């Protein structure tokens, strides 16, 4: 197995059972495994809703790019069938229906194998033959019976690619004013110009937005002013 | 109000120390009976470096701020004394030789120094007490005296 | 081993970890003495339960005194209560030393004698003014829903919260008190504060809580 | 075991399914002394019925006679009886019922005798459910039908509290308050009202008016829990 | 035993009849201790001044090493975060929380892989030495993985360690004297040499 650094010896705890596994635990907080069981959620979790981050900001760009993606939460900003929308129940639709499924995942984590079925229409169910990979009506094409193996990695390293790559796009968000495509273009524009040697130090962002009865505090992730 | 306090931190420091010295690192008696390592740090350090650090507090802050409250102006308007550390120009006001820095007194051209270490006599005729320009020489010699 | 309150000093001897909330400190050695140590015990307790009773009070109060109720914020609600309805001070003060001087006594008497207040003397109550514990009166009276004689581990449990949220209560109390102090406005209008400058505002800005 | 409440999880170790609707949901361990048990048990079932009768007293009545605001009736149905001579009443008859079904809990099988007329007698039952007079007939069986006055009164009495903050929030009835909910789904929630946020918070105003003048003494009206609502 | 050089002519590594803070077990991990932070304090007091002369920082930067808001007498900035005592109370809490461990970690050597910190157990672990404790973090590339080179690092970071001390003191002095920064100062000496030393600069 290839290693994370070149002579490194790997840690006792991490085998190669996981995937992506590159032996790669500075500080240790994998050493219980409950805790490396959880963490490994969590890294499933993460990588996940950062893939369709990733993907919603680029194909926003690629589509209609006149929606700046760091002010599209803005309840003017929403397309075609709704632009004064209330968020107080967009907020409820969104609060009942994500708390549902994440309560059922975590239960879930704390029993494995108990809430594959489907408690209305019973004659329904989902084998998960890991602990983060569902299957069944989450696989309704079928790509995940050739050895599984590749699969876990080839979604792990993409998701940690996806998770770096986020940031980056909130971070020259923040400092160059403009979308991930418009930065790579005005990146294109003159390279020795428009550098982050330059543009950071300058946080373009307002101290607190306004929505439409309440005022949300905002925050840089430096101090630049 | 600042020197109390700094004293009473003093006070608790000297019986640590005596704590210390008897329950937790007790010398033995080869430690007492050099006399003449005593004698040297003593006569060095004890007497002659107190003489000289006070004439170094006397020369820096005594002398102009005793200037000032003998020429009779209050006493707040009076700079406080970190600003005659850091700013030498007002230090040449007073005392022009301090215009020439500490440059006398490393070619042995000591003459000019003779603004504030001086031999005047009797008293200060305003005041009543000594003149604080012998006071300052007086510890300079003396220092110099016992660190010989 | 035990979470110890410095990690790496072992644990005084007289502390074992057999009480709630024991992590070890006791660098003054103030409870070497068992007799003192149970006398402690029940003073931690007293102490815990009267200061999260009160801070419960206050941030009710003040919760109820910044949004436009008109309640008096805590400094100010004796003198406003007091003059407000017809009531006379000292009357008021006697008979809190009255009914707290009685209930006090029992519990005073009941630490000499352990099991002494249940033989009837009081109206005919024999059995729920007996104590469960040092300093854990678990009866009728004083457990009705009935929690100390069932789940005694779960119990355990619930000695250990009520230990840390005591302690955590009474330093609360305790920062109420110095903060308005300080400040001289009420907590959460402190927090408010707080809440809308960090950076600006906070115990290095007021010129009283470091004069340097 | 048959389904529980978050099912796959593990019910507490002194519920076990004797009892009708059981199903593991104590997380505080409030029942753990079956002394206590007993006497929680008779409180469920006795707040579950009052809170059934309750709700379908606000709906019918909205329903009979609309524009008589539930929360105001006492203000309303005045009639030649004094208020006095209601409470009276009240307290009198409703002390003897309450104190008679208590002899029988704190004593059971002892008040099942008519004190008036020695003929009848209440058969043996298990407590909180006298049966006799108090059940003429059952329809269907009655290990069902006890899970299902407990479902029905649990549903009720969250219906009852529903009804109080509805009530205190918008200023109308129940079934008003849903064509308002239904009249703009979006526009009127509970999160449609009112939000907290680190820089401001802001309450729904109080509909509800304060004192209320009666017959000259006023009653002072506040709603539950005012500092505290979103 | 790293750095030994044959030096020590006032006696202060004698271990008979030694006790209290002077022995041998911790003047050295005193010396490792200071070179560390005395590296870390000597590029940090060149940094702004080279990156502000070569371009790469703004103006509102490259202010010499003194007059950062150590000294608010010899000049501060204003343009932090916060104040600098609102910076000061988290360095003690941080600090306290590091230098208090470590201290841990020299008076009971092993004891700090037990009690739970977020579960970084397996870093703190040390080693039967104290001023290389080493452990996953400390050590996070395997450095040398033997004995035989091992030391030559211990020696070169004793030798960098030394020198960094030294030229500590050097920024001090110099910024006590001449009153301007150490770049400045290395410009002034390279402009004209004769011209610019320590006794012409005698004023
Ligand atoms: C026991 C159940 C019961 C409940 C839930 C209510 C509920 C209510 N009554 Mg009602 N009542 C109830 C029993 C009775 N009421 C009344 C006669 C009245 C009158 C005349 C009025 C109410 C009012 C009220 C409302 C405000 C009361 C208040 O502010 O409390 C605060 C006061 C107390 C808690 C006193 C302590 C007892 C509230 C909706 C008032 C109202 O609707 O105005 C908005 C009002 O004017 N009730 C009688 C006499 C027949 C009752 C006897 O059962
Ligand atoms: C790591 C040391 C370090 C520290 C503590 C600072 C501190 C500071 N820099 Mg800075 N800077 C540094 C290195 C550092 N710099 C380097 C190496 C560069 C070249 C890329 C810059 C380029 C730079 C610019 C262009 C500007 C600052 C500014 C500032 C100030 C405002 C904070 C800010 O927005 O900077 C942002 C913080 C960073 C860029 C640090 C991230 C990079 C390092 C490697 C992380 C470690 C603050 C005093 C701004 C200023 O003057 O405000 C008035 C400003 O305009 N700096
Ligand atoms: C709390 C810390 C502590 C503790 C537990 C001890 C304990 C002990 N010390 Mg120790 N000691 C301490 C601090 C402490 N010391 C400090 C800080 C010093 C440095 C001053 C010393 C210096 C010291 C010496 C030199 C000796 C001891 C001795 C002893 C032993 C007997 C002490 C005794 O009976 O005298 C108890 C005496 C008193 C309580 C008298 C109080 C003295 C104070 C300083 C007077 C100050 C008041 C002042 C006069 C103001 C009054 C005004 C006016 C009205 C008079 C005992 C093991 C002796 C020993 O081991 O014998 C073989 C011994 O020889 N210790
Ligand atoms: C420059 C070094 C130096 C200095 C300043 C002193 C100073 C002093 N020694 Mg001393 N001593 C020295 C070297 C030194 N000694 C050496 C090398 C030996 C071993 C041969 C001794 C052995 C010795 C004995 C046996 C005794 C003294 C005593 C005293 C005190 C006399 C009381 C007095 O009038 O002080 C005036 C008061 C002051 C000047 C206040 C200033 C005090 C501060 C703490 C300065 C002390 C400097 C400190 C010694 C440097 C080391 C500090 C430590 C943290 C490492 C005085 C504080 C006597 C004494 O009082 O014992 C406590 C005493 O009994 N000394
Ligand atoms: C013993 C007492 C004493 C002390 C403390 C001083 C101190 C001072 N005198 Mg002075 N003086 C004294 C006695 C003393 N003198 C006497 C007896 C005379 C009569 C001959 C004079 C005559 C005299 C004149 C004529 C002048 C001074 C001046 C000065 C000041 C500047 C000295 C200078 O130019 O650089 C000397 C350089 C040094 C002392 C080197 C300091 C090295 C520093 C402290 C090391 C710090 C390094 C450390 C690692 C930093 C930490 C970094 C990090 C933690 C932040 C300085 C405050 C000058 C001045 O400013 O006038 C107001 C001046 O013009 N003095
Ligand atoms: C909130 C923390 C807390 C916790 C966990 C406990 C825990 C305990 N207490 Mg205790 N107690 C507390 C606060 C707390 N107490 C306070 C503030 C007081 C002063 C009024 C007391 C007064 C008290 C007495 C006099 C007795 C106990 C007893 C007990 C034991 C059994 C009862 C029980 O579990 O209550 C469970 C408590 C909760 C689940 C807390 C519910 C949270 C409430 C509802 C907060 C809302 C109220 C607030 C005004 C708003 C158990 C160890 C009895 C005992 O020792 O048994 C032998 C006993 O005799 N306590
Ligand atoms: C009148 C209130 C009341 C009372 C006394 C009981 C009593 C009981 N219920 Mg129960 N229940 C109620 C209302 C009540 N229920 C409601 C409204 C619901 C629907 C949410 C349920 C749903 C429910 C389930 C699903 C189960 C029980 C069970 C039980 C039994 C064992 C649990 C226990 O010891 O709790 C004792 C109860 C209390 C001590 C009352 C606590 C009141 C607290 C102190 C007030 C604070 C509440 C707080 C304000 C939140 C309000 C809700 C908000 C939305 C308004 C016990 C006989 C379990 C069972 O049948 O096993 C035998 C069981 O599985 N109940
Ligand atoms: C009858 C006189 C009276 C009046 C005018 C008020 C007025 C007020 N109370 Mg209140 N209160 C009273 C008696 C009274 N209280 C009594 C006797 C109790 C103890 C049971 C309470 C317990 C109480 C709490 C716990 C809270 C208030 C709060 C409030 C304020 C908002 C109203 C609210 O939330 O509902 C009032 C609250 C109730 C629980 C309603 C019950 C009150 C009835 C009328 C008591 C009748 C019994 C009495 C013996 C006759 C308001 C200023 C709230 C507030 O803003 O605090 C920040 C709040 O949190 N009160
Ligand atoms: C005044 C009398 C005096 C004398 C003679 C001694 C003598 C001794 N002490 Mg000691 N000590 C004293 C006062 C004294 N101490 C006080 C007041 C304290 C409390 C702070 C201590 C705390 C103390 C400890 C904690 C330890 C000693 C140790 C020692 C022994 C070795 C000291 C050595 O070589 O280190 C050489 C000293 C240094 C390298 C430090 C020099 C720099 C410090 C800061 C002192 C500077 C003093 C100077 C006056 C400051 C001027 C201020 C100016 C710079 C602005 C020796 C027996 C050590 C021991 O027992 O080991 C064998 C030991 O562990 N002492
Ligand atoms: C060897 C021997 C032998 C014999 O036997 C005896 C004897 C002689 C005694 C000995 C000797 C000794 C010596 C010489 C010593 C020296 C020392 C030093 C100098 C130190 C420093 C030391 C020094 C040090 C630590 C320093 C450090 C520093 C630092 C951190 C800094 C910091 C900073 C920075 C970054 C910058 C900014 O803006 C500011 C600040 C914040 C401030």
């Amino acid at each position: 197995r290839k290693l994370w650094a070149p002579g490194v010896v790997a840690p006792e705890y991490l085998k190669g059972d996981l995937a992506g596994d590159y032996g790669w635990d500075p500080l240790g907080l994998g050493a219980d495994p409950t805790a490396l069981k959880w963490y490994r959620q969590s890294e499933l979790q993460h990588a996940r809703w950062a893939m369709l981050g990733v993907a919603g900001v680029l194909v926003q760009e690629i589509v209609k790019p006149d929606v700046y993606f760091y002010e599209a939460g803005l309840p003017q900003n929403l397309p075609e069938p709704f632009t004064n929308i209330n968020m107080g129940g967009l907020l409820a639709w969104e609060f009942i229906l994500m708390h549902w499924v994440e309560v059922r995942r975590w239960q879930d984590y704390k029993n494995f194998g108990s809430v594959n079925e489907d408690p209305i229409f019973k004659g329904n169910k989902v084998p998960n033959p890991e602990m983060g990979y569902p299957g069944g009506i989450f696989d309704p094409f079928g790509f995940s019976k050739g050895n599984l193996k590749e699969l876990q990695t080839k979604e792990i390293k993409n998701g940690r690619l996806a998770m770096i790559a986020y940031m980056a796009f909130i971070l020259q968000a923040q400092a160059t004013g403009k979308g991930p495509l418009a930065a790579l273009s005005a990146h294109l524009s003159n390279p020795f110009g428009n550098n982050i040697l330059k543009n950071i130090g300058t946080c373009t962002v307002p101290h607190s937005v306004d929505v439409q009865g309440l005022t949300i505090p905002l925050t840089c992730l430096w101090p630049g002013s | 109000y600042t020197t109390a306090i700094g004293g009473l931190v003093m006070a608790a420091a000297m019986f640590f120390a005596g704590w210390f010295h008897y329950h937790k690192a007790a010398p033995k008696l080869e430690w007492f009976q050099n006399v003449e390592s005593m004698l040297n740090h003593h006569l060095g350090g004890l007497l002659g470096l107190g003489s000289l650090a006070w004439a170094g507090h006397q020369i820096h802050v005594s002398l102009p701020v005793n200037k000032l409250l003998d020429a009779g102006v209050d006493p707040k308007e009076i700079p406080l004394p970190h600003d005659l550390l850091l700013n030498r120009a007002i230090m040449a006001d007073l005392y022009p030789s301090f215009a020439k820095g500490i440059a006398p007194f490393f070619t042995l051209n000591w003459s000019e120094y003779s603004d504030f270490l001086t031999f005047k006599g009797g008293l200060n005729p305003v005041t009543g007490g000594l003149w604080l320009s012998d006071t300052a020489h007086h510890h300079v010699a003396i220092a110099v005296l016992f660190l010989v | 081993v035990r979470p110890v309150w410095f990690p790496g000093n072992p644990p005084p001897a007289h502390l074992d970890g057999s009480l709630a909330g024991d992590y070890g400190f006791d660098p003054l050695f103030l409870g070497q003495e068992p007799q003192t140590l149970k006398w402690y015990v029940q003073a931690e307790l007293v102490h815990g339960r009267f200061a999260m009773l009160g801070a419960a009070g206050i941030i009710l109060t003040s919760i109820g005194a910044k949004v436009g109720l008109g309640f008096p914020e805590w400094y100010d609600a004796g003198k406003v209560v007091v003059e407000k309805n017809n009531i006379d001070f000292p009357t008021l003060m006697v008979i809190q030393f009255y009914l707290m001087g009685w209930a006090e006594t029992k519990r005073w008497y009941d630490f000499k004698n352990p099991g002494s207040q249940a033989d009837g003397s009081f109206l005919g109550f024999t059995e729920e003014f007996k104590g469960l514990e040092n300093g854990y009166p678990g009866g009728r009276f004083f457990d009705p829903m009935g929690l100390s004689r069932g789940d005694a581990a779960k119990y355990q449990e619930y000695k250990q919260k009520e230990v840390k949220n005591g302690r955590l209560a009474m330093i609360a109390c305790l920062g109420f008190a110095a903060q308005y102090a300080a400040t001289g406005k009420g907590p959460l209008d402190n927090l408010a504060d707080h809440l809308a400058d960090p950076n600006h505002v906070n115990f290095a800005t007021n010129g009283v809580s470091n004069p340097i | 075991s048959r389904p529980l409440w978050l099912p796959g999880s593990t019910p507490p170790a002194h519920l076990k399914g004797d009892l009708p609707g059981d199903f593991g949901f104590d997380p505080l361990g409030l029942g753990a002394n079956a002394e206590s048990l007993k006497w929680f048990k008779e409180s469920e079932l006795v707040h579950s019925r009052w809170a059934m009768a309750a709700v379908a007293g606000i709906l019918v009545q909205e329903i009979v006679r609309p524009d008589v605001f539930w929360y105001n009736a006492g203000k309303e149905v005045e009639s030649p009886l004094g208020p006095l001579g209601l409470l009276a009443v009240e307290f009198f008859l409703m002390h003897w019922v309450e104190v008679r079904r208590w002899q029988d809990l704190r004593k059971p099988g002892s008040v099942d005798q008519d004190p008036i007329f020695s003929q009848y007698k209440l058969p043996p039952h298990e407590v909180g459910y006298p049966g006799g007079v108090f059940a003429p007939f059952i329809p269907g069986d009655l290990a069902e039908l006890k899970v299902k006055e407990i479902k029905n009164g649990r549903l009720a009495m969250l219906a009852f509290v529903g009804f109080v903050m509805a009530a205190q929030v918008t200023g109308k009835g129940p079934i008003a308050a849903l064509q308002e909910h239904l009249a703009d789904p979006w526009g009127t929630t509970i999160f449609s009202k009112a939000a907290v946020v680190p820089g401001q918070a802001v309450a729904p105003p109080c509909k509800i008016p304060a004192s209320v003048s009666y017959k000259g003494i006023e009653i002072p009206t506040p709603c539950f829990l005012q500092g505290l609502w979103p | 035993l790293p750095g030994d050089f044959g030096f020590d002519p006032l006696g202060l590594l004698d271990p008979v009849n030694s006790g209290g803070f002077i022995e041998p077990k911790w003047l050295q991990y005193s010396e490792v201790i200071h070179a560390r932070w005395a590296m870390l304090g000597a590029a940090g007091c060149i940094a702004p001044e080279v990156l502000g002369a070569a371009g790469l920082i703004p103006d509102a930067t490259n202010i010499k090493w003194f007059e950062s808001g150590v000294i608010p007498p010899a000049g501060s900035y204003n343009g932090y975060w916060a104040d600098p005592y609102t910076i000061f109370f988290v360095e003690i809490v941080a600090m306290q929380f590091a230098e208090l461990r470590r201290l841990q970690d020299f008076r009971y050597p092993g004891s700090m892989g037990q009690q739970y910190f977020l579960g970084l157990e397996a870093i703190f672990k040390g080693s039967g030495d104290a001023a290389y404790p080493g452990g996953p973090f400390f050590n996070l590339f395997n450095l040398g993985k033997t004995e035989a080179a091992m030391k030559e690092l211990k020696l070169k970071e004793i030798k960098n360690g030394r020198l960094a001390m030294l030229a500590m003191l050097g920024y001090g002095a110099q910024a006590v004297m001449t009153g301007k920064g150490p770049f400045q100062n290395l410009v002034e000496h390279l402009a004209d040499p004769v011209n610019n030393n320590i006794l012409t600069n005698f004023a």
